[PDB]
């Protein structure tokens, strides 16, 4: 997934 | 081996103190240069037109002329005409006085980069050293003998690391294509993101530095890396140098702030404001695939000797 | 949630009044910040190196720091050193002082964006707030005591719409080659010109706004669109922001001024000086093919709700 | 009918000013030497044009040199992109010409304008590339909108113009041949003429007094008063710059000597014992250092331009 | 009951400086010649007023000329709207008068200034339109906060004021006939007397040394030291304006020639091998260009005003 | 003899 | 002999  | 250069940048007390702290500088002295006659002292200074100048004798194999010049440009006002701080007048004009014409292309290349960055022409003058007249003894090492003496500049900047981008030019796009792993290339050149916890430096906490994998440009100190569960390596700030990061607004379903390297404009990751409040509060969430870790004990041999002793806080 | 940011941009009388008029700001004051001593006043100001600063307390829910900053750069000279309007001196130097260190990422993003668009680093300094000494009482809300007092800035700019270019990044070339009609691509990307009266909006005159077909970035207000007999959509001025347009010298068998969009750099048409003189005399002659009309009603859901309050002046 | 283009800040004031100068036939305002031949008040900042005043004059009544002098009299020679509060490139100062034939007149004025200030002037000088007429509400803006913005004093267009260049000093050889012995001793050797036996001591006829050694105008007959001191006495010179002051300690006294501007002729001394109503000053001038030119012969003498200022 | 208004930058230092000048009876600071009737330190920056200092003096004790000299000694005369580190029209230089009888004195000092500098000065001279007293916290500011913001050496007001007007240089001929061939060749030519046989090489007596050519004071005895280089040697002159310096490449060497101000007489050279504790300078002067005046005969001569300075 | 004011 |  992505960085948040 | 030895080399010297004469620099004029405002009251020579501050400037001499500042350079006495630069690694590679062997000896300094202050004096009066390029006036209209080969005679002067403090009392005749305003009449003779000399510039308060600092003599910098350095070991060119430890620090370069180019590097002394970059150090010089970080602490002086390059636009100011006949003035630096409260001191106004021609004896305070900025100038770079040389002796060996073979040194000019290096001097002017720094001047041009400095101007392209500022967007305008700098007032610093560069000419051949005509004569240098040692100033009276009470002026020599003034700030050493008289702490709490007048000093416009922050002699402290002398101890901040200097990363010269010229050492980390970005290779042709095809050389990067051939040199990086498909992942580092995707991440670094196409802004992709490596997987959350399977990345190489997520749990790495050894002494040393983290470099831009596309150019070799130093980016982070191990001392600024911290424990995070996000999955990707996290730092509280770029290598004691703000200039090293480009910040861009990003939207990928959300609203973030992406970060890239200065010299290679490589996609590094993103920065968040939920990091340890004691370290500054920021979290530079960085992809491992966009970095090369250089252990403290391999730094010298890897061409990063100058970044020791910046490793300790 | 609420935060605070400190802005120095010249005489604070005009700067505070300006920020008081901004949606989201709930409390402003003026003072002296980052001097060389812990205290000063209006008399010792020129001696303490303090910068006239305006404190802006705002509601992050209504206005973002990024937005406050955009409003700041539209009222100050970004390249001027120690001067704004006719006030010269360090107390008038530009500066963005932050309390919360988590504000950096946003501040840096805005600073670098300004620079990238100017080609050169700006004169605005950004640093930690060391101390903020509240100014004497006669300075606080000065303009809100002297409605016609002195002021070198147009506080009625704070009530003008602000379009954030980040919200409309230029799609990829390829994606455009596929998303745009053959007509729209040729006009927008190759500077072609659509037919005189057969274009879509030549006779369109409905409430709403005209947008950049290539990016979605707002360009003109239906209220500035006037009846022209040239055959192409014609407006007297870009959407209450002259920053939305880039002008270029064009020599296509004649000498004309070509007009392109800020984000997206889309060829829009040409501007002439024969429009209604009661409206500025300008005539922005635009290809319907570069635009996308958005009716007032389908505007909110289209994501241009913030412009609804400006549709009808 | 000749023409020159002047950029000196807000064209409203500059045009009003030149519209008052004698010899000027037509006046207009526009934008010049920008980066494109299209622009207007709204596009000004984008196009880089300079606010300019078009001056169409009778070169036989007023010369290009004179127009330029009137020009330098009202602007700031050293300001960069600024006159008054108005800052910006549209307010940059400049002289735009078409016939490079009058470049020599232009540069002479600039050179001597630079000798005076020392520093080089910021005025821009270049070939007129294009001139775009401004909107009609800008034309004769002050004649139709009095009390409008105006940084300069348009009344300065009335103050007489006394060009030193028309009165340079002749070689020492010719002065020996054209000045009487006394006029030469007084003038070149700082001597003094006997009290009441001089020519103009008791003269009070209409006209002016000129420097005998150069012809440069010095005093109006209207500023002359009877003091019974013995020498012609005036309360003030035609204009302030026509006199140079020197400390004079000779003859066991402490006085202030006065000399003419162009030729540097010793004229006499100035005291502070004159008619309190006239100013209190007494310019005690030697008759032998002056040449009286009556009203009726002023015109042929080459001073027709001062006839309008003879009256009180 | 005699006064003059001076604008020379931040008025704090300017007032402290003038209050310390023998002859000044009272001083006060304010705002003058602006574009509006009144103002205050708040609206100053917008009313176009100039920070001014009011000097009330005893015409009998100190002259308007002397006051102006002390004025020009402490301001930057070529600077436009700036003194020290203060920028703006409120810091512009100006001399504001009330009576026209003061013009001769003012103009004389102004032109002398422009002659010495060879260029027009930025100091404006105009009639006082209106002087508004400044808020009480400004009045006598340094007289309350002895250690406050001040960008001018306030003690210069105590250093001697030597007026060049009092020592006019004699004609070239009157000189060649009045001084020895020795003094003439040395003083009017680049001649240098014999090393040890001159009159003042060994002299060490209380008094002052004067320009043999004009009588203009040059050196105090207290600044003379034992050198044995052959010619009288001083560590410095009375005032810095008294000496002019020039590059001398003659006799196969590169040194600094020294000449007197008024009179421009050759005196000798200056080196940097003088006593360190005294500044390090060695002004090597020919005895032939000086006239020693002992303390006794000082008052009788015209140098009594210098007696208070002979003491270390 | 010479010009003198009062 | 001159000054030196």
């Amino acid at each position: 997934s992505h960085m948040a | 081996h030895m080399a010297e250069i004469y620099l004029a940048g405002g009251c020579f007390w501050g400037l001499e103190e500042y350079f006495s702290r630069i690694s590679g500088v062997l000896e300094t002295s202050v004096g009066y240069a390029n006036g209209q006659v080969e005679t002067t002292n403090y009392q005749l200074l305003k009449e003779t037109d000399h510039a308060e100048t600092v003599q910098v004798i350095y070991d060119e194999k430890e620090v370069s002329l180019r590097e002394i010049l970059l150090y010089y440009f970080r602490v002086i006002d390059p636009l100011s005409i006949n003035q630096q701080g409260n001191d106004r007048g021609r004896q305070y004009r900025t100038g770079i006085y040389y002796q060996d014409e073979a040194d000019l292309p290096a001097i002017y290349t720094v001047v041009q980069e400095q101007e392209r960055m500022l967007g305008r022409k700098i007032a610093v003058e560069v000419e051949q050293l005509r004569h240098y007249i040692l100033a009276e003894d009470y002026h020599q090492d003034y700030l050493r003998k008289n702490p709490s003496g007048y000093c416009h500049i922050d002699v402290t900047d002398a101890d901040k690391p200097l990363i010269d981008a010229a050492n980390y030019e970005k290779p042709s796009q095809e050389v990067l294509k051939a040199s990086l792993s498909e992942e580092s290339y995707r991440v670094t050149q196409e802004a992709a993101t490596e997987a959350p916890f399977t990345n190489a430096y997520d749990q790495t906490f050894e002494e040393g530095i983290y470099v831009d994998i596309t150019t070799g440009e130093p980016l982070f100190f191990a001392k600024d890396k911290f424990a995070s569960g996000c999955g990707w390596p996290s730092f509280s700030r770029p290598l004691s140098k703000e200039l090293i990061h480009y910040y861009k607004d990003l939207s990928h379903g959300m609203e973030r702030i992406e970060v890239r390297s200065r010299s290679g404009s490589a996609h590094l990751g993103h920065v968040f404001t939920d990091g340890p409040r004691e370290l500054g509060g920021l979290r530079y969430c960085i992809n491992s695939a966009s970095l090369r870790f250089v252990a403290k004990d391999e730094m010298e041999k890897a061409g990063y000797g100058y970044l020791l002793p910046y490793l300790n806080k």
